[PDB]
């Protein structure tokens, strides 16, 4: 019960992240946690946002690496399959710092671990259904007392022409001389929404009798997704062409020497993304906007925890990323008749060093101080501190209260500064003063229950926001100063109401206001003290399931309050987003054989066939299903 | 327990003189809207297109021209132009297939041009049949950086400014529908207008800092239509971000927004030292002049994230009225 001294982190159940093969990775977070996920499609631009916080302050970690490509400081979550993760914590707010700094909202801490299965355990899962959607996954594992290896691969493809009664655009019935007769809402198909995604991860691991672990995993993805025509796009799908290719790699090597009190480890990694965007039309095709941008990044990390006995613990860590970008957006005809490009190419180091002291005088009271120094490029960020306290209010029911205060900083990204079509490379670092407080609760082996609540409060100083000009392009400016408090609650219980009648349940609920608190921009600024747009006031998510011997079933539901599409938050017919109640359910039956384990499962999304909207102008499919068959060792 | 909404099919007959305000909205948000303001009552109605048709306008309405009681609204990111009744706002027709329509210029009841960005062709259409009829190939222009913006007619010729990553004016012979001449001026001319002296005013934006094409002080140019030669050049200061130049009904006083709202006789030999309206902490984005009484309407987009407001000032600079419209008003159309 240390290093989590006053730390708020959401741990995910073993089957919460291995429920369905595709399942993206946003679909695990959005149903076992309570953060906001801007999301429209399956292969969509799914972005996670913490308590009243922009996604730019929600940075992620894979095996100690920063995955958010510094060309734009975030991570796309449709680019991660559910089956490609073994360990996944989620550090909230001020508790994100004692792993890495720069996280104002918080951190998603990801890592792959060896399954520790001995022998050869090839596992194949094949899944079909919905709108000609096909998913395949395969895992070949090798086990040994000292060596270990595993190869995983996912391929998913679908055209995504789902039928929608389009309440956003009408179609006409004409006559002689093009005199309009009729108009109806068409039952159309999602235009240019197809996708073809492939992932492959190869990992090996080494262990000796004394505590010397080695590990290495490489991860290639090849993504080819069609940008959906927005609902008011009166263009032919076979005439226009909107394509996103992303070929990227992430690899990490680790060495960990752990003995009794002192645990030490080093890591080194590399990422390399190549994003190609294509927008073309027919006259026999021709490119309207055709771009290729590639960034590669080198990593270096070293962490160490020396804990002399109990009551004192000290951690230290360092993470340095050297980034190297190459942007190229358009090819233009320069005035001299030559051919020139508008893309830039830069790169900068990103160092973060941390030292923390955990001290628990007795079992009841305990405190901790973490202290980070960050340096991106050539500028030293002012010390980013945080301080945690936890206390055992009553041993009956483990009721434990925690609180923590910190002051985070976020540096602007390479697009935030050096974007050549854009501008403003002199942007100030985002400042956040934050402090939390909460309580936790648990009661116990033939029955069990737990829960807790918290309290969020954060002032963000001059923070980046992109604005249009009178020239037709965006540029950033540190204008707004937001004030985003809130609170989060969780509860999980399981009472075995029989010989084998397990009932596993958990649920979360969050009140996340992010009121604007900046200089009123104009004499007609209605957004002076209104919540920021696309920030749901209330969010909630419950997932519950039960087991009867080899049969199992889980049901998930989530609700997001009205998402304001306007900074002023006023009602608008053209831009109203209703509250969002997504319900889905999956069920499985398995049956064990000799040396094999067969399972068949079926999952539904958008039960009740609700025709709705989650992002403005972007249609959503009706009720959809996928059925999966799995062989496992 | 949630739903989508369709309908709200309203119907209303509106005044004779009015002002339309297009609202660009947010890219890929399909929240573009049309507003209608009545100067006689000082009452504005918003989202009139959706309220009259029951479906959204599209995504990036750019401009509007009216020919014979029918208003043509160009929706840049919807690959369509809507033709509506100027009184009921109900759709009467539409033309799809446009790469990224910008402005529309009518040559006759059966022939009209539609400029485009991200295209080296100017789409020719037939307003009477509501279909695309042809293309105007622009010289020295590719799809990657092609750009045609505004158009003005001079006899049998039509002049068009090439804005995005361009530095020229094209001369098109309407009798053959082909480009017959060009003129190189400052980098990126933004607009083109014609005054009562058969002179063409255009204002360039000077590109942008770090551009592989160019970066310069934007400028206002006076070009003779008959000889197609630059006669006057009024350079401003580097760093300015002026808007498209526009003229009033009598075509003898040009106005624009720079950092303030300026006004100048077209015969002047220098830019006036005093502005029309001193800056007042309002994000001037759009501008227009009533062709009948000279009242100046200034559209401030505010933070580009919520509904904008338009201020109505008298020719003398007296605040007459103010009203909330849609998101990011950038174009006006007088009825």
């Amino acid at each position: 019960p240390m290093k989590d001294i006053g730390v708020q982190r959401t741990r995910f159940d073993s089957i919460a992240m291995k429920e369905n093969i595709a399942l993206s990775m946003a679909d695990v977070l959005t149903f076992n946690s309570s953060v906001f996920v801007k999301n429209y499609g399956r292969a969509t631009l799914s972005t996670v946002a913490f308590r009243g916080t922009s996604p730019s302050h929600t940075q992620v970690t894979w095996n100690g690496m920063r995955i958010n490509n510094p060309m734009l400081g975030m991570t796309d979550f449709s680019t991660i399959p559910s089956y490609f993760i073994d360990d996944a914590s989620l550090l909230h707010g001020t508790s994100s710092v004692n792993e890495t700094g720069g996280g104002l909202g918080g951190l998603v801490r990801l890592s792959t671990s060896p399954a520790n299965h001995e022998g050869f355990g090839l596992q194949y899962v094949q899944g079909v259904g919905s709108f000609s959607t096909f998913d395949e996954f395969l895992r070949l594992t090798y086990g040994d007392k000292h060596w270990q290896s595993s190869t995983r691969v996912v391929y998913s493809s679908s055209p995504n022409d789902y039928k929608y009664r389009n309440r956003d655009k009408k179609e006409n019935i004409y006559d002689e001389d093009k005199n309009i007769i009729g108009s109806y809402y068409p039952t159309e198909r999602n235009r240019s929404g197809a996708y073809k995604d492939l992932h492959v991860l190869q990992e090996i691991y080494y262990n000796t009798g004394e505590g010397d672990k080695f590990g290495l995993n490489a991860w290639y993805i090849n993504s080819n997704r069609e940008l959906a025509m927005l609902s008011t796009d009166y263009g032919n799908d076979m005439d226009f062409e909107n394509r996103q290719r992303e070929q990227t790699f992430r690899g990490v090597l680790s060495w960990d020497r752990v003995r009794e009190k002192w645990k030490v480890g080093v890591k080194g990694g590399y990422i390399h993304t190549w994003m190609a965007y294509d927008y073309k039309r027919d006259k026999e095709m021709a490119s309207m906007t055709r771009s290729r941008s590639k960034i590669n990044t080198f990593y270096g990390s070293a962490d160490g925890d020396y804990a002399p006995s109990e009551k004192w613990l000290f951690t230290a860590g360092v993470s340095v990323h050297q980034h190297l970008v190459e942007s190229a957006d358009k090819n233009i005809i320069s005035q001299e008749g030559n051919k020139a490009v508008v893309g830039y190419d830069k790169g900068r180091v990103e160092f973060s060093g941390s030292v923390s002291a955990k001290w628990r005088p007795v079992d009841r009271f305990a405190a901790s101080l973490v202290l980070r120094e960050d340096m991106f490029g050539t500028e030293w960020a002012p010390v980013i501190p945080a301080f945690f306290i936890d206390g055992v209010l009553s041993k009956k029911g483990n009721i434990v209260a925690k609180a923590s205060i910190s002051r985070n900083y976020r540096f602007p990204t390479l697009n935030d500064l050096y974007f050549l079509p854009g501008g403003n490379p002199d942007l100030k670092s985002e400042h956040g003063f934050t402090y939390d407080v909460g309580l936790s609760f648990s009661v116990g082996n033939v029955y069990a229950l737990s829960g807790g609540i918290n309290w969020f409060d954060s002032h963000i100083d001059d923070w980046i926001i992109w604005l249009p000009t009178t020239k037709g392009f965006f540029s950033p400016r540190n204008l707004k100063k937001v004030h985003a408090y809130g609170a989060e609650t969780n509860a999980h219980l399981d009472i075995m109401l029989g010989k084998d009648w397990k009932l596993d349940m958990n649920g979360t609920f969050s009140w996340t206001p992010s009121i604007n608190e900046s200089e009123p921009m104009s004499p007609a600024d209605q957004s002076v003290g209104k919540q920021l747009p696309y920030v749901p006031e209330f969010s909630a998510t419950v997932t519950g399931r039960l087991s009867w011997r080899t049969w199992s079933l889980l049901y998930k539901w989530c609700y997001y309050s009205q998402r304001y599409t306007m900074s002023s938050n006023d009602y608008t017919l053209t831009g109203y987003l209703p509250p969002y109640f997504m319900n889905n359910v999956t069920l499985e039956k398995q049956l064990s054989f000799r040396w094999a384990d067969l399972s068949l499962k079926g999952s539904i999304n958008n039960l009740f066939d609700e025709e709705y909207l989650s992002v403005l102008s972007r249609p959503m499919p009706g009720i959809n299903f996928e059925i999966f068959i799995g062989i496992t060792p | 327990c949630m739903k989508w909404d369709y309908g709200e099919m309203e119907d209303f007959s509106v005044s004779a003189s009015g002002l339309f305000i297009t609202n660009e909205g947010n890219f890929q948000y399909s929240n573009a809207t049309l507003s209608y303001y009545d100067p006689a009552t000082c009452e504005v109605e918003n989202e009139v297109f959706y309220r009259a048709n029951g479906f959204k306008l599209g995504d990036v309405a750019q401009s509007m021209v009216i020919r014979d009681g029918i208003g043509w609204i160009v929706v840049n990111n919807s690959h369509v132009i809507f033709a509506i009744d100027i009184n009921t706002f109900k759709e009467v027709g539409r033309i799809t297939g446009f790469t990224s329509p910008r402005y529309i210029h009518f040559l006759s009841d059966e022939k009209a041009y539609v400029t485009q960005i991200w295209d080296y062709r100017i789409f020719i259409i037939n307003p009477k049949t509501y279909e695309i009829t042809g293309y105007i190939e622009c010289p020295d222009m590719d799809m990657e950086s092609g750009s045609t913006e505004q158009m003005v007619q001079y006899g049998k010729y039509v002049y068009v400014n090439c804005w995005s990553y361009q530095n020229r004016i094209l001369k098109i012979d309407t009798e053959t529908d082909k480009v017959v001449d060009e003129l190189t001026i400052g980098i990126q001319p933004t607009s083109l207008v014609m005054d009562k002296y058969n002179k063409m005013w255009t204002i360039t934006d000077g590109g942008y800092e770090g551009s592989p094409y160019g970066y310069e002080a934007p400028s206002l140019y006076r070009i003779d239509a008959e000889t197609f030669t630059v006669e006057k050049q009024f350079k401003f200061k580097l760093g300015d971000w002026p808007s498209e130049v526009q003229l009033n009904g009598t075509r003898d006083t040009l106005y624009w927004i720079n950092n303030d709202i300026w006004r100048m006789p077209v015969e002047a030999d220098r830019v006036p030292v005093r502005p029309f309206l001193e800056f007042r902490d309002t994000k001037y984005y759009g501008l227009t002049v009533n062709p009948n009484n000279g009242e100046v309407y200034v559209a401030d987009a505010i933070d580009y994230q919520q509904q904008g407001i338009v201020y109505r000032y008298s020719p003398q600079g007296k605040l007459i009225d103010e009203f909330y419209v849609g998101i990011i008003p950038g174009a006006f159309c007088w009825k």
